[PDB]
């Protein structure tokens, strides 16, 4: 073949995906975050393993060994500054991502949304197995309490919790088998972020106004890859801003203490991108079904596809809705606040009020809310 | 940027601070009169410093180069003749020579036997070559830097 | 009752995002470290060497490490033996091990300083606050044997007795060592011995926050640039009828 | 899906300019700024709301705990 | 579409790869390597993660680590064995698919050929960085002699080594950047290796014959799977007799000892799977020339596409080459002895001599018997 | 390259029994061991000699090595 | 020159593919080892605890670590002291470091015995001819002070004296201990101490043999049996002419 670049078994992979690839053209600044969220993935798989080079598994040693490379590694504190922080720049893109899916519908596309809750799920744990490995009094604690929960899974509970660390409790055996784990996650992430745009390269991508693009694609490279770059960069901006003037602003001061087993923090709480479910934890009293909440305010991701009622895809002609949506974030948010903060009388309450509103707003408001929306237009 | 953010990770990768402090040794010479030999630690080997008397001195300039299994001119190993700085490890097998013994008045390795001269020279053992000189200079009348 | 009080907020001369540490000041604390602080705590990640080229110079800073003598390795008998500290030796610890402290400080265990700064709420701001601030406990509060009442410190009971009082000490620099001021210099000293890079960290933040000051304009022109084909375009519908 | 077989368009006439022979950021008053002004002003109360609510909330809650840690004048007259 | 299996995205991906999926009848039982190679890699993989789960890399705590996975983790000494036997079991299967090439012309598949030759050093690489780890003195030794060798490249020579491990010596910043790259680098390989396959799959597979397949081919499953799966069996048998056993059967002594500076062994040479190319290391004196050999002495795998001249692909019916074939190998195998011998007379004779019979034989015989053997056939 | 089209195929007949209808490993005698024989007489003339050779020079290496290391009867005879 | 002599071979209990280790040596082996050797060669792997159910009752290794005591831990002032071991000690050093070790066996260093049997070519048949095997060194050749002429020890001199002779120690199971004999035991003890796997490996060995045995025969009929329907194919070739 002519082209050169359509004909070759590699490069076609390319040109078909990166150039050539029809893309609509009024595709809003919401769908950045996929580029973004690739990016992100490559840069902490970089930072992070030019940074393992540096860190030493052991009880005794890590501590010290992240202390040295921040000391001793030229630009080493660079380094782990932009991973530590980087984490965070993954989490609110990942979050504006699920975001712009949940309100264009673009969740309709399930194999490809299915892989991304995947993909969700995963970007945890390697986040929360991760954080240990400085052993600081939160990243020890963090670990103990968070990692003990599953102690409620009746009856193959304990054992779990008792085989999943170590022996007997966060210690050395643990800290290894967190480190290795936080080293092989990461490129199951990426090797899923395959899948999840091959699914979605099925169909084409979907759009703000929710109807068929066909009727204009335009070729991606000439166009989205400087629209991308830009958001990299406009992005990125804030991220080392953040990063290089206050490197601390979104880190507990308490992990700066070398982990010791005889001093439990007054306020034992995990990284703020996992606090409003650490809130909808604590909502209700019953251990058990604390996990459940628990589990069930991600997991529920799962259904949104089968709780979409409205005739029309996207919410952009759907006021009604649209307004749910924001009064939903506006829940997430609070949760996340009400997890910051102790379990206390003004805070309980707004806790397990905003966790229940949590639910329902998914579970029954949003398809209340559509089919009525429906009959409203005459259908 | 890009050189920028290239660079500064191709040194993440080089010797930290915590080495490179232990890069170069300062030594006092007027700490080590004539006739002893003085062993110090420097990049985790022994670091050998003799100041010669006229009986090690003289003995070791006059026997010939080519007589050698390691050909070398003691004056062309040498800046400063009442000086010598070697580095304790046998040319053999890795092996850590004695001071103040030996046929030659100056080091031997007791590990298969290796003879060397006041001049840290190989004379007896199948160690291939004389003791490795350091890359160095001096600093002044009683200071002296390796490294 | 978790019930407490909280530091103020003083405009350290190194707090601006582009202004970095005094090391004249840095310098001084060193000094109230080393000279009154360094015998209950630790400071186990500084080292002389880390002075060099901060706010010592390097004979300088070998002749301060001298001051001190550090345990080494086996003999060539096998044994612990001593001598004068090098210039890559960490700042020694006052104690064998903690038990070994807290024996020494009545019970309490004074903390390593390495990381106290940011250790924290409040950092500088805090430690500022709890050093120069000690009083008599309010009615109704008493305070037992062995412990000093200070507001700014959780439970308003601390281990350590007032650490600092005018002189103790005299900045060689020809400097009026008030109580408040030297605490200041401590607490910079402090900042610095947490976070070495800051000056450089900060330099950097300078040049990247120009770097996208010039880069998202040039790309945001590029991206309007090629975009423009679409967003000028004109569609037409002309069915023959 | 690739170039050539996405839909049956018939009749559309479009028309388009080099890149060089226009202006990439055009118009910044004449039409720009309005419309970002014809969008902040067609949402801002559909999400404002929401928010402000959270805030008050927010601020409810914080002033609350803080009040319910000071001593009562009273609790004690005696 | 009906079949369901044609159809879905994901599972069309294995039923045109392991299903469906033409395969030349007449295929060879040489051809049971790939296979074996790829589920070889799944093993280290799998053996290895669960073996990183207990190591420490630290020069104080390598070595024991490495014991106490053995002494204390149950089973812990079985993964180990099985982990490190396994290297070789993987070595002598990547052998044994060279060969296959060599002489079947598969070669001539250059893009899928050439990806191969990646394989290869990455699979060695990952093998030298991964037998450090241990530490012990052969672990330490062989890391700072065959790292040293770079030394030879003039000028921007001293500062790679220099900069490649740690700071001045194989220290601890070494055995950490090692434990990394060592975790790192097998999952570039399963990367690869599917780029591999991929080229591959363009074109058909070839064949013991040599000539078109089209003619008559048969789905891969119904057989080769079987086929595969008792080659599995087959080759897996031996691996754990050898593997439980006669564990050392392969394992230098030497590294029972913890690493010790002061103690330089007799004899330093890298693992057998690296001999044949240490052997043509130390053939040519001057230091540099050596280095070039050594590199030569694989690279030259890149060069074989192009030293190709008969008019047939295989060498079934060239009975001249074929004996050079096994001259060749019989050569390999003569410099692999060589490389476990000092080097004294006997040997650094016979020595450069294998080594020289080694670059003519593929440099000059073999092209040469090559196009004389077409004219013998009228051509 | 899928099945359907590899190759234009004309005029071949073949014929086979389904796997329960015959034998797996049959007649090992009467055409199978002699096969494997018609083999290993076929190459070993062209495989075993390289490898014959290899082990000569393999043993007359190790032998003279080892003799070069004991001391010649006569290097004194005084 | 580099000349040696190589080790016989003796047909030990437990060469055998399929056969294990002989315990009731074993057992004596770790007499000799705790009698005779352990004060000087250091055994860091191995504790107590592994005897138990394996050479030893529970009870019995109970009472076999009280025997020594060991340093631990500090106080609550923070120093080191002395107790009786437990179960979970690890044999005791003779030495508390190797520059220790080599002032006290004149500049020789007795190496840790925990992987002897694996870290020397020959393992126990080394270890085994090099105790019984020491001898006046041959005509020209002569060994230096504090060193023993052993032909079976590289280089013919040993800083190690001959450690074993009759007697010496008293099997208690009523067994005539002759330097040959107790040394044996020592060995065999060694080879448990290098890799108590062993005859957990072996067994291991036993049923995956039979696996192998079982499963590829199975695979191969298998295997035979889905091509067969190919290498009884027929072909014709029909051109209608
Ligand atoms: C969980 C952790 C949660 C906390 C993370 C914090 C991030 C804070 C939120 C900042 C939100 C910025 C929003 C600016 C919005 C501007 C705007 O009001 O208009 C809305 C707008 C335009 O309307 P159209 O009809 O398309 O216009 C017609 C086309 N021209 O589009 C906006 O959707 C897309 C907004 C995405 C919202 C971001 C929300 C992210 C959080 C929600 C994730 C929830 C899923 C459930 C569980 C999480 C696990
Ligand atoms: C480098 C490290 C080298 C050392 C590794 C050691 C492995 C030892 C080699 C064992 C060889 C076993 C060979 C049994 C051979 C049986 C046989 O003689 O017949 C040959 C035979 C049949 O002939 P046909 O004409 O196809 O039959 C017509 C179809 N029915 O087929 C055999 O090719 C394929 C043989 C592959 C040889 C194995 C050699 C592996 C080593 C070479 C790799 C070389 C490449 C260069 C550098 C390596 C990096
Ligand atoms: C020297 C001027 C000096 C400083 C600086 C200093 C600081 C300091 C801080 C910030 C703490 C931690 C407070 C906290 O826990 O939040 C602290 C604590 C203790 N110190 Fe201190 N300290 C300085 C000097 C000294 C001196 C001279 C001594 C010993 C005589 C000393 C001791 C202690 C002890 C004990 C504590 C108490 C901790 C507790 O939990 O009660 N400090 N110091
Ligand atoms: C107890 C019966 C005993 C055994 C067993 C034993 C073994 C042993 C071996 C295998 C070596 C290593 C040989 C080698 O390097 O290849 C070795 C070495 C030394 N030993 Fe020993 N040894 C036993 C007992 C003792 C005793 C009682 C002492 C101390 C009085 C002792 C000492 C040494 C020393 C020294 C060495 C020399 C090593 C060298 O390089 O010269 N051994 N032993
Ligand atoms: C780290 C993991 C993730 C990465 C790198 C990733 C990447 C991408 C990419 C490259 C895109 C294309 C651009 C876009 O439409 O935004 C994309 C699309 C998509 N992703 Fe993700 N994604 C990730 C996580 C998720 C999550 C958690 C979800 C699901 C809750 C998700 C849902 C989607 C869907 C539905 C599309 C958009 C289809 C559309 O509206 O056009 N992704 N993602
Ligand atoms: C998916 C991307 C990744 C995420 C989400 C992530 C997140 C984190 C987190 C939360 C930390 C804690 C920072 C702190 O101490 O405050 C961390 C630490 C660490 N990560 Fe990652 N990480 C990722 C990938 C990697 C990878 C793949 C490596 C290297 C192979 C790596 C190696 C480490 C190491 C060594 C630390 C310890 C050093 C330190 O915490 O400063 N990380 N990572
Ligand atoms: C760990 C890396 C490797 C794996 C897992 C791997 C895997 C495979 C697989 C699955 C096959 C198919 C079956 C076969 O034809 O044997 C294959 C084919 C092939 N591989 Fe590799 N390979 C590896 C290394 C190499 C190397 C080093 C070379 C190149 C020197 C190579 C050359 C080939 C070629 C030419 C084919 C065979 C084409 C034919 O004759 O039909 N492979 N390999
Ligand atoms: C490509 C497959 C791999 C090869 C060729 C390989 C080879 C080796 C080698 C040669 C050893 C030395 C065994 C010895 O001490 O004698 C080793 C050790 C080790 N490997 Fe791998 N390895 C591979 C993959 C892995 C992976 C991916 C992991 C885990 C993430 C891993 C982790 C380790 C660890 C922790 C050791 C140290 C423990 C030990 O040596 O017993 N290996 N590997
Ligand atoms: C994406 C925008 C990236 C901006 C470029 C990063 C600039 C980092 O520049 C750094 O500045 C320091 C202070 O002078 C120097 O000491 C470092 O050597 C230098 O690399
Ligand atoms: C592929 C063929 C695999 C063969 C099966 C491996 C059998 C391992 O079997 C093992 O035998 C030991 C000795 O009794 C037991 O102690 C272990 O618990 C058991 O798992
Ligand atoms: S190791 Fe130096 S003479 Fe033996």
């Amino acid at each position: 073949a002519p082209n050169i670049r359509k004909s070759h078994p590699l490069l076609k992979m390319i040109n078909n995906s990166l150039i050539d690839l029809p893309a609509p053209s009024n595709i809003s600044a919401w769908w950045n975050f996929g580029s973004l969220l690739a990016v992100c993935l490559m840069t902490q798989i970089l930072t992070g393993l030019l940074l393992a080079m540096h860190y030493t598994a052991d009880t005794s040693l890590a501590f010290s060994s992240v202390a040295h490379t921040c000391r001793n590694v030229q630009y080493g504190w660079l380094i782990r500054n932009l991973h530590a922080n980087g984490a965070s720049f993954f989490f609110i893109c990942i979050f504006l991502h699920i975001g712009r899916g949940l309100y264009y519908g673009s969740y309709l596309y399930k194999e490809t949304w299915n892989t991304g809750v995947i993909l969700l799920l995963t970007l945890m744990a390697t986040a929360f197995v991760g954080y240990v490995l400085p052993w600081g009094q939160m990243s020890f604690w963090g670990a103990t309490v968070i990692t003990n929960l599953f102690s409620a899974i009746p009856y193959i509970g304990h054992t779990l919790v008792e085989w999943a660390w170590g022996g007997f409790s966060v210690d050395n055996p643990t800290l290894t088998r967190f480190f290795a784990l936080h080293f092989l996650l990461p490129f199951a992430i990426a090797g899923i972020t395959i899948i999840h745009l091959t699914f979605l390269h099925e169909s084409g991508s979907n759009n703000p106004l929710g109807i068929s693009s066909d009727s204009d694609k335009i070729p991606f490279h000439p166009y989205y890859s400087f629209k991308d770059i830009l958001g990299l960069t406009l992005m990125l901006t804030p991220f080392l801003t953040l990063a290089l003037f206050s490197p601390n602003l979104l880190g507990d001061p308490e992990n700066f203490t070398p982990a010791n087993p005889l001093v439990t923090p007054p306020h034992i709480k995990p990284e703020w991108y996992f606090l409003f479910a650490y809130a909808i934890l604590r909502s209700i009293p019953n251990k058990l079904g604390g996990v459940l909440a628990l589990a069930a305010s991600v997991l529920i991701l799962f259904l949104i596809p089968f709780l979409h009622k409205s005739k029309q895809r996207t919410m952009t002609f759907r006021p009604l809705s649209q307004t749910l949506f924001w009064l939903l974030v506006a829940n997430l948010l609070i949760l996340t606040w009400i997890g910051s903060q102790p379990v206390e009388h003004p805070f309980i309450i707004i806790g397990q009020m905003a966790s229940l509103s949590y639910f329902t707003i998914l579970l029954i408001l949003f398809p209340t809310i559509g089919t009525l929306e429906n009959k409203m237009l005459n259908y | 940027a890009a050189k920028n953010v290239v660079t500064q990770f191709v040194s993440s990768m080089s010797a930290s601070a915590d080495v490179l402090a232990m890069s170069k040794i300062e030594i006092k010479l007027s700490d080590i009169p004539e006739g002893k030999n003085m062993a110090f630690k420097w990049r985790g080997k022994p670091l050998f410093v003799r100041h010669r008397t006229k009986k090690e001195i003289d003995q070791e300039a006059a026997v010939e180069v080519s007589q050698l299994r390691d050909p070398q001119h003691d004056l062309e190993r040498v800046k400063k003749p009442e000086w010598v700085i070697l580095i304790g490890v046998c040319t053999h097998l890795g092996c850590v020579p004695i001071a103040n013994a030996g046929d030659f008045g100056g080091y031997y390795c007791p590990c298969h036997g290796s003879h060397y001269d006041a001049s840290g020279r190989i004379r007896k053992g199948p160690a291939p070559l004389n003791l490795e000189v350091p890359s160095y200079e001096f600093t002044s009348d009683d200071m002296v830097i390796v490294g | 009752s978790d019930l407490e009080l909280h530091p103020p907020s003083y405009p350290w001369s190194h707090r601006g995002p582009l202004s970095s540490l005094d090391h004249t000041s840095i310098r001084r604390g060193f000094q109230v470290y080393k000279q009154v602080c360094s015998s209950c705590h630790s400071m186990d990640y500084v080292a002389y060497r880390h002075l060099v080229g901060v706010c010592y110079t390097e004979d300088e800073a070998k002749a301060l490490a001298e001051e001190v003598e550090v345990q080494d390795g086996p003999n060539e008998d096998g044994e612990m033996f001593m001598r004068p500290g090098k210039l890559s030796d960490y700042f020694p610890k006052p104690y064998p091990n903690p038990e070994a402290a807290r024996a020494a400080n009545n019970g309490a265990l004074p903390p390593d300083l390495s990381y106290i700064v940011r250790a924290r709420h409040g950092g500088e701001d805090y430690v500022f606050s709890l050093l120069t601030g000690y009083c008599e406990p309010p009615t109704g509060v008493s305070v037992r044997e062995g412990l000093y009442f200070n507001p700014y410190f959780p439970g308003q009971a601390i281990g350590m007795a007032p650490p600092i009082y005018n002189d103790v000490l005299e900045f060689d620099d020809g400097t009026p060592a008030t109580m408040s001021q030297v605490a200041k210099d401590v607490c910079t000293f402090l900042r610095w011995a947490a976070e070495p890079e800051h000056d450089h960290r900060k330099r950097m933040g300078l040049k990247m926050l120009l770097m996208m000051g010039l880069l998202v304009p040039l790309v945001y022109y590029m991206k309007r640039h090629k975009w423009s084909v679409l967003k000028s375009r004109k569609l037409a519908y002309r069915p023959p009828k | 899906r690739q170039f050539g077989h996405l839909t049956r368009v018939r009749h559309l006439i479009t028309y388009s300019l080099s890149p060089f022979e226009q202006r990439p950021f055009p118009h910044y008053f004449s039409k720009g700024v309005p419309n970002v002004w014809r969008r902040l002003r067609a949402c801002i109360l559909r999400v404002a709301p929401p928010f402000l609510a959270f805030y008050l909330l927010y601020t409810w809650g914080t002033q609350e705990f803080e009040k319910s840690k000071r001593k009562n004048p009273a609790a004690y007259v005696n």
